[PDB]
Protein backbone atom coordinates (compact mmCIF):
# COMPACT_ATOMS: atom_id res chain seq x y z
CA UNK A 1 0.00 0.00 0.00
CA UNK A 2 2.11 2.76 -1.24
CA UNK A 3 0.04 6.10 -1.80
CA UNK A 4 0.16 8.48 -4.71
CA UNK A 5 0.98 11.86 -2.95
CA UNK A 6 3.75 13.78 -4.56
CA UNK A 7 6.63 12.90 -3.26
CA UNK A 8 5.49 10.09 -1.57
CA UNK A 9 3.10 9.63 1.52
CA UNK A 10 6.25 8.63 3.58
CA UNK A 11 7.88 11.85 2.86
CA UNK A 12 5.98 14.10 4.79
CA UNK B 1 0.43 9.42 -15.29
CA UNK B 2 2.86 6.80 -16.19
CA UNK B 3 2.66 5.64 -21.03
CA UNK B 4 -0.59 8.44 -20.80
CA UNK B 5 -0.60 11.45 -23.17
CA UNK B 6 -0.66 15.14 -22.68
CA UNK B 7 -4.40 15.98 -22.16
CA UNK B 8 -4.07 19.24 -24.30
CA UNK B 9 -4.63 22.58 -22.04
CA UNK B 10 -8.13 22.97 -20.12
CA UNK B 11 -9.59 19.64 -22.11
CA UNK B 12 -9.96 18.44 -18.56
CA UNK B 13 -11.43 21.56 -16.82
CA UNK B 14 -12.70 19.95 -13.31
CA UNK B 15 -9.20 18.76 -12.68
CA UNK B 16 -7.35 21.22 -9.57
CA UNK B 17 -3.85 20.79 -7.97
CA UNK B 18 -3.63 21.26 -4.46
CA UNK B 19 -0.68 23.73 -3.66
CA UNK B 20 1.36 24.25 -0.59
CA UNK B 21 4.52 25.84 -2.21
CA UNK B 22 4.00 23.25 -4.82
CA UNK B 23 1.58 20.64 -6.66
CA UNK B 24 1.25 17.65 -4.31
CA UNK B 25 -1.49 16.16 -4.96
CA UNK B 26 -4.70 17.06 -7.82
CA UNK B 27 -8.90 17.20 -6.88
CA UNK B 28 -11.89 17.63 -8.88
CA UNK B 29 -14.24 20.72 -9.15
CA UNK B 30 -18.05 19.36 -8.11
CA UNK B 31 -19.18 22.56 -7.93
CA UNK B 32 -18.33 26.59 -7.68
CA UNK B 33 -17.53 26.24 -4.36
CA UNK B 34 -16.17 22.93 -3.30
CA UNK B 35 -13.53 20.35 -4.27
CA UNK B 36 -13.30 16.36 -3.91
CA UNK B 37 -9.82 14.68 -3.29
CA UNK B 38 -8.45 11.59 -1.35
CA UNK B 39 -8.34 11.94 2.52
CA UNK B 40 -4.49 11.03 2.88
CA UNK B 41 -3.77 14.21 0.77
CA UNK B 42 -5.09 16.68 3.76
CA UNK B 43 -3.44 19.69 4.74
CA UNK B 44 -3.45 23.16 6.47
CA UNK B 45 -3.28 26.02 4.67
CA UNK B 46 -3.87 24.44 0.90
CA UNK B 47 -4.19 26.65 -2.59
CA UNK B 48 -6.29 25.05 -5.21
CA UNK B 49 -5.34 25.55 -8.24
CA UNK B 50 -7.94 25.82 -10.67
CA UNK B 51 -7.67 26.34 -14.85
CA UNK B 52 -3.96 24.78 -14.45
CA UNK B 53 -2.35 23.50 -17.73
CA UNK B 54 1.34 23.71 -17.26
CA UNK B 55 1.21 24.24 -12.64
CA UNK B 56 4.63 25.73 -13.51
CA UNK B 57 4.12 28.72 -15.43
CA UNK B 58 1.65 31.87 -15.62
CA UNK B 59 -0.46 31.10 -18.97
CA UNK B 60 -3.37 33.22 -17.98
CA UNK B 61 -6.40 31.01 -17.23
CA UNK B 62 -5.79 30.32 -13.37
CA UNK B 63 -8.27 30.92 -10.49
CA UNK B 64 -5.88 30.49 -7.35
CA UNK B 65 -7.92 30.06 -4.72
CA UNK B 66 -7.10 29.39 -0.95
CA UNK B 67 -9.39 26.20 1.07
CA UNK B 68 -11.44 27.48 3.74
CA UNK B 69 -12.59 24.03 4.96
CA UNK B 70 -11.25 20.51 4.70
CA UNK B 71 -13.47 17.99 5.57
CA UNK B 72 -12.26 14.58 5.78
CA UNK B 73 -14.14 10.97 5.56
CA UNK B 74 -15.16 10.45 8.75
CA UNK B 75 -14.55 7.26 8.93
CA UNK B 76 -11.19 7.48 6.92
CA UNK B 77 -8.98 4.96 7.93
CA UNK B 78 -4.79 5.88 7.07
CA UNK B 79 -3.77 2.14 7.60
CA UNK B 80 -6.09 0.58 5.22
CA UNK B 81 -6.97 3.82 3.27
CA UNK B 82 -10.60 3.13 4.02
CA UNK B 83 -12.62 6.03 3.22
CA UNK B 84 -10.34 7.86 1.18
CA UNK B 85 -11.64 10.91 0.64
CA UNK B 86 -12.10 14.78 1.20
CA UNK B 87 -14.09 17.76 0.62
CA UNK B 88 -12.36 20.95 0.33
CA UNK B 89 -14.14 23.98 0.37
CA UNK B 90 -13.08 27.06 -1.75
CA UNK B 91 -12.59 30.86 0.39
CA UNK B 92 -14.77 32.50 -2.53
CA UNK B 93 -16.12 31.03 -5.32
CA UNK B 94 -14.85 30.09 -8.58
CA UNK B 95 -15.57 32.00 -11.46
CA UNK B 96 -16.89 29.28 -13.88
CA UNK B 97 -16.09 29.41 -17.60
CA UNK B 98 -15.29 27.24 -20.27
CA UNK B 99 -11.98 25.96 -18.74
CA UNK B 100 -13.04 25.88 -15.44
CA UNK B 101 -15.90 23.42 -15.46
CA UNK B 102 -17.90 20.87 -12.18
CA UNK B 103 -17.95 17.44 -13.15
CA UNK B 104 -20.56 15.57 -12.06
CA UNK B 105 -21.19 13.08 -9.51
CA UNK B 106 -22.86 9.23 -10.85
CA UNK B 107 -25.96 8.00 -10.05
CA UNK B 108 -24.96 4.54 -9.85
CA UNK B 109 -21.89 3.07 -9.44
CA UNK B 110 -19.89 1.48 -12.92
CA UNK B 111 -18.89 -1.50 -13.90
CA UNK B 112 -16.12 -3.39 -14.53
CA UNK B 113 -15.12 -3.22 -18.37
CA UNK B 114 -15.80 0.76 -18.77
CA UNK B 115 -12.99 2.77 -19.77
CA UNK B 116 -12.33 6.24 -17.91
CA UNK B 117 -10.07 8.88 -18.27
CA UNK B 118 -7.54 9.12 -15.31
CA UNK B 119 -5.45 12.72 -15.28
CA UNK B 120 -3.19 14.33 -13.43
CA UNK B 121 0.71 15.82 -12.90
CA UNK B 122 2.22 12.63 -11.22
CA UNK B 123 5.35 10.78 -11.84
CA UNK B 124 5.88 9.35 -15.71
CA UNK B 125 8.32 7.06 -15.12
CA UNK B 126 7.87 3.40 -13.51
CA UNK B 127 11.33 3.42 -12.26
CA UNK B 128 13.31 6.48 -11.03
CA UNK B 129 11.64 9.81 -11.77
CA UNK B 130 9.88 12.02 -14.51
CA UNK B 131 7.26 14.82 -13.46
CA UNK B 132 5.47 16.93 -16.29
CA UNK B 133 4.88 20.41 -16.53
CA UNK B 134 1.42 19.92 -18.68
CA UNK B 135 -1.42 17.56 -17.50
CA UNK B 136 -1.19 14.10 -18.99
CA UNK B 137 -3.97 11.41 -19.21
CA UNK B 138 -5.04 7.94 -19.57
CA UNK B 139 -7.28 5.72 -20.59
CA UNK B 140 -8.34 2.65 -18.60
CA UNK B 141 -10.58 0.05 -18.07
CA UNK B 142 -12.18 -0.57 -14.21
CA UNK B 143 -10.99 -4.09 -13.48
CA UNK B 144 -13.42 -7.22 -11.83
CA UNK B 145 -13.66 -7.18 -8.57
CA UNK B 146 -12.05 -10.79 -8.39
CA UNK B 147 -9.22 -9.68 -10.16
CA UNK B 148 -8.71 -6.52 -7.98
CA UNK B 149 -8.79 -8.62 -4.82
CA UNK B 150 -6.63 -11.54 -5.93
CA UNK B 151 -4.08 -8.81 -7.14
CA UNK B 152 -4.01 -6.91 -3.55
CA UNK B 153 -5.22 -10.25 -1.01
CA UNK B 154 -7.42 -8.95 1.76
CA UNK B 155 -6.41 -5.26 1.12
CA UNK B 156 -9.60 -4.18 -1.51
CA UNK B 157 -12.63 -3.15 0.81
CA UNK B 158 -16.14 -2.34 -0.84
CA UNK B 159 -15.56 1.11 -0.98
CA UNK B 160 -12.06 0.91 -3.27
CA UNK B 161 -11.48 -0.65 -7.52
CA UNK B 162 -8.74 -1.46 -9.59
CA UNK B 163 -8.49 0.22 -13.11
CA UNK B 164 -6.00 -0.35 -15.50
CA UNK B 165 -3.40 -2.81 -17.11
CA UNK B 166 -2.10 -6.09 -15.30
CA UNK B 167 0.18 -6.29 -17.98
CA UNK B 168 2.16 -2.76 -16.49
CA UNK B 169 3.25 0.44 -18.66
CA UNK B 170 0.03 2.36 -17.90
CA UNK B 171 -1.27 3.93 -14.40
CA UNK B 172 -1.27 6.82 -12.27
CA UNK B 173 1.45 7.32 -9.68
CA UNK B 174 2.61 9.65 -7.13
CA UNK B 175 1.49 13.31 -7.64
CA UNK B 176 -1.81 12.13 -9.45
CA UNK B 177 -3.10 11.21 -5.72
CA UNK B 178 -6.87 12.97 -5.01
CA UNK B 179 -7.20 13.85 -9.07
CA UNK B 180 -10.18 11.99 -10.78
CA UNK B 181 -11.14 8.92 -12.46
CA UNK B 182 -13.60 9.62 -14.81
CA UNK B 183 -16.09 7.20 -16.02
CA UNK B 184 -18.96 8.60 -19.29
CA UNK B 185 -19.54 11.70 -17.63
CA UNK B 186 -18.95 11.12 -14.19
CA UNK B 187 -16.79 11.38 -11.27
CA UNK B 188 -16.09 7.93 -10.53
CA UNK B 189 -12.90 7.40 -8.50
CA UNK B 190 -10.22 9.12 -6.96
CA UNK B 191 -6.46 8.05 -7.19
CA UNK B 192 -5.85 6.67 -3.93
CA UNK B 193 -2.81 3.88 -4.24
CA UNK B 194 -0.88 0.86 -5.60
CA UNK B 195 1.73 -0.77 -5.75
CA UNK B 196 4.69 0.97 -7.31
CA UNK B 197 3.42 2.29 -10.59
CA UNK B 198 2.78 0.43 -14.01
CA UNK B 199 4.46 -2.73 -12.48
CA UNK B 200 3.02 -5.99 -13.56
CA UNK B 201 -0.14 -7.15 -11.60
CA UNK B 202 -0.44 -3.98 -9.41
CA UNK B 203 -3.22 -1.98 -10.85
CA UNK B 204 -4.00 1.51 -9.66
CA UNK B 205 -6.74 1.65 -7.00
CA UNK B 206 -8.91 4.08 -6.54
CA UNK B 207 -11.61 5.19 -3.80
CA UNK B 208 -14.92 4.25 -4.78
CA UNK B 209 -17.18 7.12 -5.76
CA UNK B 210 -20.22 6.54 -5.84
CA UNK B 211 -20.19 4.95 -2.46
CA UNK B 212 -20.18 8.70 -1.51
CA UNK B 213 -22.36 10.99 -2.97
CA UNK B 214 -25.29 11.02 -0.13
CA UNK B 215 -22.35 12.10 2.50
CA UNK B 216 -20.72 14.56 -0.13
CA UNK B 217 -24.33 16.05 -0.87
CA UNK B 218 -25.04 16.48 2.96
CA UNK B 219 -21.76 17.72 3.50
CA UNK B 220 -22.26 20.19 0.61
CA UNK B 221 -25.42 20.87 2.31
CA UNK B 222 -24.49 21.55 6.10
CA UNK B 223 -21.13 23.18 5.73
CA1 LIG C 1 -0.32 27.47 -15.19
Amino acid sequence: ISTRKYPSDWEE
Amino acid sequence: IVGGYTCGANTVPYQVSLNSGYHFCGGSLINSQWVVSAAHCYKSGIQVRLGEDNINVVEGNEQFISASKSIVHPSYNSNTLNNDIMLIKLKSAASLNSRVASISLPTSCASAGTQCLISGWGNTKSSGTSYPDVLKCLKAPILSDSSCKSAYPGQITSNMFCAGYLEGGKDSCQGDSGGPVVCSGKLQGIVSWGSGCAQKNKPGVYTKVCNYVSWIKQTIASN
